[PDB]
C-alpha cells in the first residue's frame, strides 16, 4: 500500500 | 563488476514510462526520458488527482543489449530526505538484446493515510536502485511535483 501513489 | 554494472547500464535503455489509474483505465501521466540515468536530479509532474485512484497501474517499457539473470528495483520514497515507503519489484530473466514491457500494480493505502498533495509536491524523491540480482547497476533520482 503506497501513501504517496 | 564495475566493469560489468557498466556494460549492463551503458546498454540499458528505459524507452517509456505510463502511469494509468486503473479504475478508468485512463492514462494520467507518461514520459519518455530516461528517467533512469544517473548522476542527475530527474523531475516529473504528475497531476495531484493520481492521490485518489485505488491503485495505478505503471508499464515500463526498456531495451538491454546485455543479458541480465534477475532484474529487479529498489525504490525508496523520501519526504523531504526522509524514507516513508520502501518498494521492491522483480522483472527477472532479460534476454541479451531485448525489449520489454514490465507492468507493475500499486495499491493505495486506506484514504486516511494518502499524504496530501499540498504536503507533497516538490518534497517527494523517488530513488531507484537497478540491481540484476546481488550486483546494484545504478541508482537515479525524481523528484515529484503533483500539481
Ligand atoms: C504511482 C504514482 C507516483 C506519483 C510514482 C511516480 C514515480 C515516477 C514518475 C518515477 C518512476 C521512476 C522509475 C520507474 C525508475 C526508473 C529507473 C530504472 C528503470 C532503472
Amino acid at each position: 500500500k503506497s501513501k504517496t501513489c | 563488476k564495475d566493469e560489468r554494472a557498466r556494460e549492463i547500464l551503458r546498454g540499458f535503455k528505459l524507452n517509456w514510462m505510463n502511469l494509468r489509474d486503473a479504475e478508468t483505465g485512463k492514462i494520467l501521466w507518461q514520459g519518455t526520458e530516461d528517467l533512469s540515468v544517473p548522476g542527475v536530479e530527474h523531475e516529473a509532474r504528475v497531476p495531484k488527482k493520481i492521490l485518489k485512484c485505488k491503485a495505478v497501474s505503471r508499464e515500463l517499457n526498456f531495451s538491454s543489449t546485455e543479458q541480465m539473470e534477475k532484474f529487479r528495483l529498489e525504490q525508496k520514497v523520501y519526504f523531504k530526505g526522509q524514507c516513508l515507503e520502501e518498494w521492491f519489484f522483480e522483472f527477472g530473466f532479460v534476454i541479451p538484446n531485448s525489449t520489454n514491457t514490465w507492468q507493475s500494480l500499486i495499491e493505495a493505502a486506506p484514504e486516511s493515510q494518502m499524504m496530501p498533495a499540498s504536503v507533497l509536491t516538490g518534497n517527494v524523491i523517488i530513488e531507484t536502485k537497478f540491481f540484476d540480482d546481488d550486483l546494484l547497476v545504478s541508482t537515479s533520482r525524481v523528484r515529484l511535483f503533483y500539481v
